[PDB]
RNA sequence: GCUAAACCUAGCCCCAAACCCCCACCUUACUACCAAACCUUAGCCAAACCAUUUACCAAAAUAAAGUAUAGGCGAUA
RNA sequence: CCGAGCCUGGUGAUAGCUGGUUGUCCAAGAUAGAAUCUUAGUUCAACUUUAAAUUUGCCCACAGAACCAAAUCCCCUU
RNA sequence: UUAAUUUAUUAAUGCAAACAGUAACCUGCAUUAAAAAUUUCGGUUGGGGCGACCUCGGAGCAGAACCCAACCUCCGAGCAGUACAUGCUAAGACUUCACCAGUCAAAGCGAACCUCAAUUGAUCCA
């Protein structure tokens, strides 16, 4: 996403009121673009046995593109919600 | 002369006097609520006060939002509160230079999503912000049920919301029978966002649809006065037979 | 405004001194201000023109004018020029004589 | 004993009732006190008049 | 100078004047000498001291600055430890 | 000024004198807006007080 | 002595109060009857030129205060 | 009525440029200069007006003002 | 237009961004082009143009306080030396006919015991 900042300062409005904006208030300045920062990872819990990126019942760190196109559409893994943290640790305790 | 009421208040006067008055209460509550979105294209001040530089005094800070622009394709899809930034920019990051128009657009994808409550694969025009909000919401079903009306910011997204909410509120035979335990698992997974059907039918509508739905409710093809007056006469004759 | 207390020895510290009871038998009278002060004021009308105003005079303002002239003729070495206002009951004198005139009116007992 | 004021005895318009001001200030005060209830071309004439009187009082006459 | 603002109807100060001059309460304005910290290598020591002084302004310059500010800048200020509190008033000024 | 207010009764010296009391007897005018932080005592009349 | 000249109410203005409105007619309107809305105002203008900038208009009393603040740090805001 | 139509709006555009600015009667009142994208203008000065404070103003001859004409400057007195 | 400022728009690259992999199209940021788009085109001048000048100083016009024009007559400067008290302060004055700027200076503290014909430039910024 594109994060902008205003070049000119907006005068404060009241505590209930909305500020008044002018031409100089929509002169902008890009500060960051979240499109291209280094890629993060999301935590998936893998619920089948797949190649050594993960094994059944294990919480793993997976590259975002691979986790979103393969593991979740095919149901191979599930999101690391606290609910299924508890559910799969209960399953492991049963095992 | 002068109007009795200000012109910014004319719309509320309509919403109080019309068929818009016969709209149900919760719907008009939402329409009047109309809160503020989540920061997407601007970075919020984490604090209400800040010791500004150049003099060590705390000035109050408010964070003012960028006027973002959403096209009808956005409403056909789902953009996560993300839209076009139509603004100006200075030529070389230097105010003593040309000032010149600029339109910042998002990046758009055609992704295919499964919703466990409706059991259907939708292909929609998402962006990375929706994908990330879905990941932090732990699924599309949770994202659409949890996200607010204007943070979701899609006519389609709120159609999905009231379809899902009506599905929950009626507890429908959603996939088919022979899996009622799996259906119970689904509705138990999303049992927290359960609202009455008389509310879930009005979730997410525009005002035009709400007025159309309301007048469809109150059409009521007229009662013949033959029926009305024979009812009155039968009542009067039974009263006379009693007396 | 509180009427001020009854100190033992007058004039007090800061030099206040109450109006002399009974009033002096004079053709005129000068009221204290509401703050119980002598009503003699400096005035300045250009960068130049500096005056003294005596401004709550009741009675015979021309008697007051004659007495001020008698008093201030040694101090100047001329006769001072004054503007009598019989209507508003005030006296203007050309020149700053506020401390001298205040002491003089306290001497009379006003 | 001071629980009313003759400015509250004044019957008049809301924006000049207990106030004087000059023609620009009267237009500015009328716009911000009763401007949102005005008829549309009455506002348009009032905004034109504030604009003109601004140019006039800030840029004309002697005594610059 | 904006005798009548569009916003309030009030009179405006020239902040250029407030950046450069000091108004003492008696009506005197005090400035610096134009050039007082440039080319000090090529200026002679007496000219350098003449440049280092704080000077008073002319009568018509004083009246112009009187006009170019509002009366907030002409009030009597009782700051804590002020290097000009003795200069804010005129002594023995006969005529 | 303090002695003037005390001798004319505008400040009661038998009870503590405080910013409220000086304001109420109208000896000092304080403007908090306009950045007055209070009152400073002043040696001006210290000879005869 | 011609041409004229004279007239006063038809209404209007600013406020206050109070929220207001049978037939035919989108085809060539006023014609009885056939297979799609949503996107920054710009510029004149001030800067004694003009190129960043230039009041308000896009509901907000009095004062704080034309203050903090902004600004070819200048006009101005 | 085209080297960029016409109409409405912004808009009472802007005009250092031209033109005009309406009762009576008295009074005082004239051409140093400096800067300026400035010489068709403006700002400062000088002058002019008003009101104020106060005490000296103007005109003079004697003395006095440099070495390499006509006259000016200064003022004690009138 | 081979003037200033810009590439917001288009184009063709590059870099990321979003896919397929194996031991193209859309978006964001840069660039060079195109089309443009905005804007301006000093002054004196014996009409305007051409040519020359534009700040400062010495001389003459301007003979003896001060001043005094020129597209009038002539001559020069945009620094150079010596040490680096070429410190710091402060009565009183001069002033290029305004302001800005410029100049002298007793006394005092600290010390060794400036030459100069102009010899230069404000404010904001940096
Ligand atoms: N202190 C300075 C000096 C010059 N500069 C820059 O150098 C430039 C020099 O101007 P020209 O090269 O003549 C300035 O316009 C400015 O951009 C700066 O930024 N800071
Ligand atoms: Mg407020
Ligand atoms: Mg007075
Ligand atoms: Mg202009
Ligand atoms: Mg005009
Ligand atoms: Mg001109
Ligand atoms: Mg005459
Ligand atoms: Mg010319
Ligand atoms: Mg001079």
């Amino acid at each position: 996403t594109v994060i902008v900042e205003r070049w000119w300062k907006v005068p404060l409005a009241g505590e209930g009121r909305k500020p008044r904006l002018h031409r100089r208030h929509r002169v902008y300045k890009l500060v960051e673009d979240t499109k291209h920062r280094p890629k993060e990872n999301l935590e998936l819990i893998l619920t089948q046995s797949v190649e050594n990126v993960g094994v059944r019942g294990d919480l793993v760190s997976v590259k975002k593109s691979l986790g979103r196109n393969r593991l979740l559409p095919q149901g191979l893994a599930v999101y690391a919600s606290p609910e299924n943290k508890k559910l799969f640790e209960e399953e492991k305790l049963l095992r | 002369p002068l109007h009795k009421y200000p012109v910014w208040l004319w719309k509320r006067l309509q919403l109080r006097e019309g068929i818009c008055s016969r709209l149900p209460g919760h719907y008009l509550r939402s329409l009047e609520e109309e809160r503020t979105p989540t920061p997407v294209h601007y970075r919020p001040h984490g604090a209400k006060f800040k010791i500004n530089p150049k003099n060590g005094q705390r000035e109050r800070v408010e964070d003012v939002p960028i006027p973002i622009y959403f096209p009808p394709e956005s409403q056909r899809g789902l953009w996560g509160g993300e839209g076009w930034i139509l603004g100006q920019i200075y030529a070389n990051n230097d105010k003593l230079s040309k000032r010149l128009k600029k339109v910042w657009k998002p990046q758009l994808f055609e992704r295919e999503f499964y919703s466990e409550i409706l059991d259907k694969k939708f292909t929609v025009t998402v962006t990375m912000r929706t994908l990330d909000l879905i990941d932090e919401a732990y699924g599309l079903d949770f994202y659409i049920l949890k996200a607010s009306g204007e943070d979701l910011c899609s006519k389609f997204g709120m159609d999905l919301k009231r379809g899902m909410l009506l599905r929950l509120a009626r507890q429908d035979p959603q996939l088919h029978p022979e899996d009622p335990e799996r259906r119970a698992a689904i509705y138990d997974k999303y049992k927290e966002f359960a609202i009455p059907e008389e509310e879930a039918e009005w979730v997410g509508l525009t005002l035009e649809e709400a007025i159309e739905k309301q007048r469809l409710l109150e059409e009521k093809d007229p009662v013949p006065l033959f029926k009305i007056y024979v009812a009155e006469l039968i009542q009067q004759l039974q009263q006379q037979a009693l007396s | 405004i509180p009427d001020p207390p009854k100190h033992e020895h007058y004039p007090t510290p800061s030099g206040w001194q109450p109006p002399r009871d009974p009033p002096p038998n004079l053709p005129y009278f000068v009221r204290r201000s509401r703050m119980h002060n002598i009503p003699v004021y400096k005035d300045i009308t250009h960068g130049n023109r500096q005056m003294t105003v005596i401004r709550k005079v009741e009675g015979d303002i021309w008697a007051l004018q004659k007495d001020v002239e008698d008093f201030l003729s040694p101090l100047l070495g001329k006769t001072p020029v004054t503007q009598v206002n019989e209507v508003t009951g005030t006296l203007r004198i050309k020149g700053y004589f506020d401390q001298e005139l205040k002491a003089w009116l306290l001497e009379k007992g006003f | 004993n001071f629980e009313k004021h003759p400015k509250e005895l004044i019957r008049g318009p809301i924006w000049l009732r207990g106030w004087k001001g000059n023609e620009l200030q009267r237009c500015i005060r009328k716009r911000k006190m009763v401007g949102s209830r005005m008829f549309a071309d009455d506002l348009h004439n009032l905004n034109k008049r504030i604009r003109y009187l601004y140019k006039h009082f800030n840029r004309h006459g002697k005594f610059r | 100078l904006t005798y009548f603002s569009a916003r309030k109807g009030k009179r405006k100060t020239v902040k250029a004047v407030i950046d450069r001059f000091l108004r003492l309460h008696c009506g005197l304005w005090v400035r610096r000498k134009a050039g007082y910290k440039k080319k000090l290598w090529k200026k002679t020591p007496a000219r350098k001291k003449r440049l280092r002084e704080f000077v008073f302004c002319n009568k018509t310059q004083s009246k112009l600055l009187d006009k170019m500010t509002t009366s907030f800048w002409k009030r009597r200020n009782w700051y804590v430890d002020d290097p000009y509190q003795k200069y804010h008033d005129r002594t023995n000024l006969k005529v | 000024r303090l002695q003037y207010l005390i001798d004319l009764g505008r400040v009661d010296p038998s009870q503590p004198i405080d910013l409220t009391q000086l304001v109420n007897g109208r000896g000092v005018t304080i403007q908090p807006l306009k950045r007055d932080y209070g009152v400073q005592l002043v040696e001006e009349g210290a000879d005869t007080f």
